[PDB]
RNA sequence: GAUUCACGCAGUGUUAACGUGCAAAUUACUUGUCAUAUUUGAGUAUAGGGGCGAAAGACUCAUCGAACUAUCUAGUAGCUGG
RNA sequence: UGAAACUGUCCUUAGUGCAGAUCUUGGUGGUAGUAGCAAAUACUAAGAAGAGGAAAAAAACAUCUUAGAACUGAAGAGGAGAAAGGUUCCUAAACAACAUUACUUGGAUUAGGGUGAAUCGAUCCUAAAUUACAGAUGGAAAUCCUUAAGAAAAGGAUUGAAAGGGAAUAAGAUUAAUAGUUCUUAAUCAAGAGAAAUGGUAACAUAUCAUGAACUUUAAAAUGGAGUGUGAAAAUCUACGGAAGAGUUCUCUUUUCUUCUUAACAAAAGUAAAUUCCACUGAAAUGAAUCAAUCAGAGAAGUGGAAUUUAUUGGCUUUGUAAGAAAUUCAAUGAAUUGUGGUAUUUUUGCAGUCUUCAUAAAAAUUAAAGGGAAUCUUUUGCUCGUACUAAUAACCGCAACAGGUCUCCAAGAAGCAAAAUCUUUAGUUAAAUAGAAUAACGCAGGUAAGGGAAGUCGGCAACAUAGCUCUGUAAGUUAGCAAGAAAGAGUAGCUCUGGUGAUCGAAUCAGAACUUUAAAGGUUAGGGGAAUCCGACUGUUUAAUAAAAACAUAGCAUUCUGAUAAAUCUAAAAGGUUCAUUACAGAAUGUGAUUUCUGCCCAGUGCUCUG
RNA sequence: GGGAACGGGCUUGAUUGGAACGGCGGGGAAAGAAGACCCUGUUGAGCUUGACUCUAAUUUAUCAUGUGACACUCAUUUCGUUAAAUGUUAAAAAACAUUAAAAUGAAACAGGCGAUUGAAAGAGAUAGACGGGGAGUUUGGCUGG
RNA sequence: CUGUUGCUUAUAGACGAUGGCAUCAGAAAUCGGUGUUGUAAGCCUCUCGGGUAUUGAAUG
RNA sequence: AAUAAAAUAUUACUUUGGAUAGUUUAGUUUCCUGGGCGAUGAAGAACGCAAUGAAUUGCGAUAAGUGAUAGGAACAAUAAAAUGUGAAUAUCCAAAAUUUGAAUGCUUGAAAGUAUACUAAGGUAUAUAUGAUAUUCAAUAUCCA
């Protein structure tokens, strides 16, 4: 087989320093520099992983499209829609119910 | 001889405290006039185990008296309490788990936890593990009530000071009998420099009192007084009793 | 082990050089000079220390501005 | 292929060698030397050839 | 190393320059006792201790 | 914080080699151990009647029952040598 | 002999007379042409260069090329880095000294040459920690404090990582030596310049689109380990079909071997695995499913959808880059090729749930989103510093080219349970403190041995011996978990067959049957076993360099003090410090040392204590 | 033999050919080290202890002038905050809450930022106790060792 | 006369020494005798085969 | 008994070594005269500069030296060029005076850097403490409408 060598003086296998060995032309294999594995954004409430936003490094967020980064609902990109639709009964009902116990029963 | 190891605990280099991973300090929020003459309310968002202490703390979020934002608290929890309840802080709160009230308005009997010694000092007594100070009786002709502390000794404090209604969370943890010397190691993670402890009859003379001849013995009494200057004062300080009691 | 072999471990330097004295005595994790007594104003001399006082000291340099004004 | 002063900087060196030979430069590299001086890569642009230049100065 | 202080590897070329001998001109001088440069060295002889 | 083998590490025995040595503590075989009371780098903290020590008066730059260095100091010597 | 100063007498003066002090400094003998130049398997032939293999064999000859023969054996004697070194790197001339012979060789002498970054790092951020002005403290030097003490800093100052966090570059070619740095081609990033939208029931979706200030909130950066299953890639192995070259060939072999490749960044023909959500319906005769689990009327299964992860866009094939490169051939610059698969193994990289903690396993720079509703494509630039070489049986630390020590990355075949021992391929090397002849004693290292079998010896020290796998079998004792691989016994090879274990052709694995032989684990690797007693309960630690243990630790047990302005305790002092980001299930000080059983009598003496 | 009582040298004898190679371990009371065992120094050091003499820490008493006759606060102590309403008058729901309308809204004043301790306690001076935690030093002579 | 030297000399041997021969010398293969192993390679038979055999063995 | 190879002894010559003699631009001591540094940036440190330099000496981007004043014909190891229209040489003078260092805008490890204002670059200034003056303020601290 073909051995490596690293590229770049991390001479240690860092979080920061991983590396993927793909082959090139003529057979010779050439060393890559891996990202790091993110995690995606949670819902504010219940801790849940959000739907429809990408798992990526933090500055990679400005170069997406801006409809990429949200989702097109009220506090969309930081509480899911089970952590909204609570928000929206929550508000609705006990308001109602301070209308009829208090003011003016 | 040389200077011991009870000494050298005292500069405080290899021994200060292991808090790195620690969330806080773990108190009352500052009292204002919204807590001494009405009541906060406070959502219970988390409960989260705080390294090198025994009991699980709780990430209270009150909203704000005055100002706009939020006031983000560390409480020690109380036995009971759970994710996404209501606490109330103040004068006027009702007698439930998890309130924190003045100590005179809590009912002679009333089990409370993280009482403060001083009004406003933010909870001093009943902080370990599922330890709890019990009130004894009040006296409103100066304004002061009587609690248990959990060692039996009642103390007399302010009847303004503040204590939470309930157990602390995480009793029963010592009953588990270590069984590892591995075990022992991991408990102090998040504490001091103090679990392997040479005893002091199996050191030299220079090293320590006990430091023996050609029998391990100490030689002479192990009972000392309170005067005893330090590096001396090995063993048992002002010693009432001793021995097996019955 | 006291002896050769404890000696292959010594790769990290105590010292490095001193920016006042020009000297390799800046003491690193002390963040001091043990020659000059850097960032202390005054320059480190010592009575017991004679012989350090003639190898470093008024007329053992240059002697720039001073060559001059004695001489004046 | 100069050797320069460390103290100036590529965008010195740059404006240095069109008003000292008249040339157009795109680009500049530079390394320090162990000897102090800093050798200079200046590239001239494909418009000028480099080799009535360097006669001029008098390389060949 | 490879890594190094700009001011330290200036110091490293000086070192590098004053490891030379007296020129042969110098030599041939009127009344000269200067042949070998004394301070001299090499790397896997005396380590120059910066 | 089970049993073992390997990469590594140690140092049980030979009281083997060597003992003006490869080496101011190493080599060979045998043996033991070989991931959670584990191993290890870098950064950092603790300094001499002090530090650090799972405790051997161990370790603190081949120096430790009180380091190294310089001054008092040409310390004193009823003792040895000239 | 030597070539420029000196002597005799009287007084004066003394750093004034040497055989010794293990005297001091320097120089020099015998020992003595003696001990040695013996670890790292190993060299040989022809040729070249050179003063340097001659000669009655003076039996040996340094460097380079070729041929033979070999070693390290891919956890390497291979290819690269961090620290450390500092020019040792490359070339030419030259060999006085140095590398225990010699050297035409060299990490040695002399002279030149060599290190190219918007994208790699430092720079930037903070961690443990560190240091300022003012203040506090001190006789002093100076100490303390780090946001508390302040008319200082919207909230708190400096420094602290070339392994932590982090905007953005790849392939090919090139040099005597540098190259994610130069050249060619192709990219990317940052900073600049030229009354406010739709779709879907929904989850959510639309080459910028489709405004969004103060303020606040959320998320990211950013989080242990074990073990199981599994997606993808690469390497290895292999099936089908070949193209080109090479090896063997009087004995066969439609044969053995080698090449058949492709980046960053983007695209979207075709098509996956896992998980989480959404719509319809409402499950009991309870179903669904995994290696294991686990799940369901706070709603299963089914049907149809949405999202995200899978080493860049979007995981894989494919496409642009892009064959024009590169690889392998052929001709004398020009021509040829560059399919498709695998229910195989390993490594890497993710994923999914399971387990474990009196352990819960960083922060900041910086980024995005939300709530709110204040206001109304082209082009330019990209500064500073490091960048050579070794990274070790010769470039580092040990006085040295020292068998010692010193942090990592990549990783082929056979065989095997195995990254074991052994052999080989790519790469490196045949030199690494000199050899030739002879083949005494005595050695060091490795072996064997008749008959006996520990009689030797303080003592089975040393050596021998056992040893892999399958089947049968396995005692006392016991904390009921173990003892246990107890002990003991049988089998094992080669060749020719049969059967079992799957999917809509393939895996090595298991069982059985004939026949033959030198009767089979044994080349390498590879437990000796039993019966008692003493100590320590166990895993662990220890006198670096004569003690590894019965010593220390340990869990268990027990005792003492302390309500925090306290106890212990550092400091000369201190709005000083530590346990303490703590609060009796805690902090501090001790003794004994797992479990079981039991801890008897004594308060006179010395301690300690008293509510006197 | 005698001698310092175990000679290579001296006395008397035995005896002797000069130069040495390989071994060898009897001797050279062989080399390595101003004996480490023992004793003597009016020589030390580590450790111990009601050895002698002291000392840090701890402790007790007195002094160091806050007011009114126990009460108060005013120095003093220990704290807490963004010095954020002090004092006197007048448990159904893990949601949002801010940049005000309107014609002040959103009340005034105190000589105390809010508490706690308190003329007591801390630190100083002097005096008694305690104090191997620690410092300095000593630990006779003769003597069939 | 003796010594060196040669037979990579033996009845000898650490090196010296000792012993033998030195042109009718010596050395060498080959062959025969003598041993060891066990029946070669190409096609149970060829096959009591093949291989080795002084190196410190014995003839020519 | 015998040989003198080795051994020993004396002299001459030579060698290894550097004593002795002769010598001194170096020291030691006493005395005399001063005791003349620095925010106008010192002492010390670093780096750099000669036609051929490594050290040392001298000097600081005007570099083994510039101007002025004295001075009058050299320097040399080699070659150049200049020179009585002034070479060497000397100086309390003039100009100039890199990075640091009390080091002082902020940072500083071996650190590369960086802010503001004035006059793209370049150059100045901006530490702490402190005296005087001016100016802008703060506190009902005292009066006070």
């Amino acid at each position: 087989a073909v051995r490596v060598t690293y590229v770049r003086k991390h001479s240690y296998n860092t979080k920061s320093n991983g590396i993927r060995i793909v082959k090139t032309a003529g057979g010779n294999m050439t060393v890559q520099h891996r990202q790091k594995i993110s995690n995606g954004v949670r819902c504010g409430d219940c801790g849940c992983v959000l739907a429809g936003i990408r798992h990526i490094r933090p500055h990679q967020y400005g170069w997406l499209g801006k409809s990429k980064r949200t989702v097109t609902r009220a506090y969309g990109g930081v509480k899911c829609h089970k952590c909204v639709q609570k928000k929206i009964l929550r508000a609705f009902l006990i308001n109602e119910h301070n209308l009829i116990k208090l003011a003016a029963a | 001889g040389r200077r011991t190891l009870s000494q050298r605990k005292g500069r405080g280099s290899i021994f200060k405290s292991r808090s790195h991973h620690k969330l806080g300090v773990a108190q009352h929020r500052a009292i204002d006039f919204f807590e001494r003459h009405s009541t906060v309310r406070g959502l219970v968002k988390s409960i989260e185990h705080d390294p090198g202490r025994g009991a699980p703390l709780a990430r209270v979020v009150f909203r704000n008296p005055r100002q706009y934002g939020l006031d983000k608290e560390l409480f020690i929890c109380a036995e009971g309490l759970y994710s996404g309840q209501y606490i109330y802080c103040g004068s006027k709160a009702s007698l439930h788990i998890g309130n924190v009230l003045p100590i005179g308005q809590c009912p002679e009997g009333t089990v409370v936890c993280n009482v403060e010694s001083k009004p406003g000092d933010r909870g001093i007594i009943a902080r370990a593990s599922g330890n709890y100070a019990t009130v004894i009786s009040h006296n409103a002709d100066n304004e002061t009530t009587r609690i248990r502390l959990p060692s039996g000794a009642k103390k007399t404090l302010k009847s303004n000071c503040r204590a939470m209604v309930g157990i602390i969370a995480g009793g029963g943890r010592t009953e588990k009998p270590i069984l590892k010397a591995g075990v022992a190691y991991r408990m102090y993670k998040a504490k001091r420099t103090t679990w392997p402890r040479v005893r002091g009859v199996a050191m030299n003379p220079v090293d320590h009192p006990h430091g023996g001849g050609n029998h391990q013995h100490v030689g002479h009494p192990t009972t000392l007084k309170r005067s005893s200057p330090p590096g001396q004062k090995a063993g048992k300080v002002a010693a009432r009793r001793t021995g097996l009691i019955r | 082990t006291k002896g050769t072999s404890c000696r292959g471990t010594r790769h990290n330097k105590t010292h490095i050089l001193c920016k006042r004295c020009g000297k390799r005595s800046w003491h690193l994790q002390k963040q001091r000079c043990a020659s000059c007594g850097y960032p202390d104003a005054k320059m480190r001399q010592y009575a017991w220390g004679y012989k350090a006082l003639r190898r470093r000291t008024q007329g053992t340099g240059r002697m720039r501005h001073l060559k001059i004004a004695l001489k004046r | 292929v100069f050797l320069c002063e460390q103290k100036a900087n590529k965008t010195m060196i740059k404006k240095a060698v069109e008003k000292r030979y008249g040339v157009k430069v795109i680009k500049v590299n530079t390394l320090v030397r162990l000897d102090g001086l800093k050798k200079a890569f200046v590239r001239l642009a494909p418009d000028v050839e480099a080799m009535e230049v360097a006669t001029k100065i008098g390389l060949f | 190393t490879g890594h190094k202080g700009f001011s330290y590897k200036l110091k490293l070329g000086k070192k590098i320059h004053q490891n030379r001998g007296v020129p042969q001109w110098f030599r041939m001088k009127t009344g000269n006792t200067i042949n070998y440069n004394f301070k001299r060295r090499h790397w896997n002889r005396r380590k120059m201790g910066m």
